[PDB]
């Protein structure tokens, strides 16, 4: 239920 | 960074306590 | 954290969170030494009974957090790692001595009102506070109860140990690496660190110059917030040479 992380991070 | 190590800038900095920051303090007889 | 409450915004600037890429989800807590270093146990990264090894390119760490779940859009700063350091004579095979491990950032965070580095005890520090009775303060984002997940960061205040007390609560041999805290069975007050805490802080505030010091990382332990059971954390102090040492040969 973890918010989603800006793909620029991944 | 560290050597302003340690001083929270919302508590030290401002000399605001937090909550239960005493409770330590009131520990170290 | 079993049995603490919400932390006040900015009341932990060092908290740091260990984050998977995927499944994304939540390693460990960590804690920021300077703008590039952070600070953990060991055995978030490496536990080869249980199949953990994790590599740099594994993770990220979340830094300025408050909220366990939601990307804090214009507070938390997110970071890859550069590398990853393990004690070289971290135990995984019997007790986990030596639990502790640093990891250099990439690129150098900033500092705000949510961010900023704890300080790292001196001699003289170590000292005067660990001793038995004296409270220190565990944050995280772990369990609520031994069986559950908190909204928000969690804080409790917990008084460290005699070194007989914690030696006589468990099987597991304990060394000069560790010491034990929480409140005893007749204390009348609860809470410990749980499942999600590990590798985060244990920090006591001086009375001398009145800033933050890191004098333990969340171990291990066995349950949570269970009575004549005691938390145990890495002693910071008693391995600073090693970190003093990899930050002189390898950034900083
Ligand atoms: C921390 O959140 C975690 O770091 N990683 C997940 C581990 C949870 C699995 C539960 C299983 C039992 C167990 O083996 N616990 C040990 C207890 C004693 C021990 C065994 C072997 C060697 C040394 C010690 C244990 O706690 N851990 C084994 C590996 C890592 C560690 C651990 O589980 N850490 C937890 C933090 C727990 C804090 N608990 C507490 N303060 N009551």
């Amino acid at each position: 239920d973890f918010e989603e992380i800006p793909e620029e991070y991944l | 960074g560290e050597a302003d190590c340690g001083l929270r800038p919302l508590f030290e900095k401002k000399s605001l306590e937090d909550k239960t920051e005493r409770e330590l303090l009131e520990s170290y007889i | 954290i079993v049995e603490g409450s919400d932390a006040e915004i900015g009341m932990s600037p060092w908290q740091v969170m260990l984050f998977r890429k995927s499944p994304q989800e939540l390693l460990c807590g960590a804690s920021l030494i300077s703008d590039r270093w952070v600070l953990t146990a060991a055995h978030c990264l490496l536990y080869p009974p249980w199949d953990k090894n994790f590599t740099e390119n594994d993770l990220l760490v979340r830094i300025g957090k408050h909220s366990r779940t939601r990307y804090e859009r214009n507070i938390e700063k997110i970071s890859m790692l550069e590398k990853i350091y393990i004690h070289p004579r971290y135990n995984w095979r019997e007790n986990l001595d030596r639990d502790i491990a640093l990891m250099k950032l990439k690129k150098p965070v900033a500092f705000s009102d949510y961010i900023h580095p704890v300080c790292l005890p001196d001699r003289e520090t170590a000292a005067s506070l660990l001793q038995a009775g004296y409270k220190g303060r565990v944050t995280g984002w772990g369990n609520l109860k031994e069986t559950g997940q908190p909204s928000v960061l969690q804080v409790v205040n917990l008084p460290i140990v005699e070194r007989p007390v914690c030696k006589d609560s468990t099987r597991i041999r304990i060394t000069d690496n560790m010491f034990c805290a929480g409140y005893k069975p007749d204390e009348g007050k609860r809470g410990d660190a749980c499942e999600g805490d590990s590798g985060g802080p244990f920090v006591m505030k001086s009375p001398f110059n009145n800033r933050w010091y890191q004098m333990g990382i969340v171990s291990w332990g066995e349950g949570c917030d269970r009575d004549g059971k005691y938390g145990f954390y890495t002693h910071v102090f008693r391995l600073k040479k090693w970190i003093q040492k990899v930050i002189d040969q390898f950034g900083e």
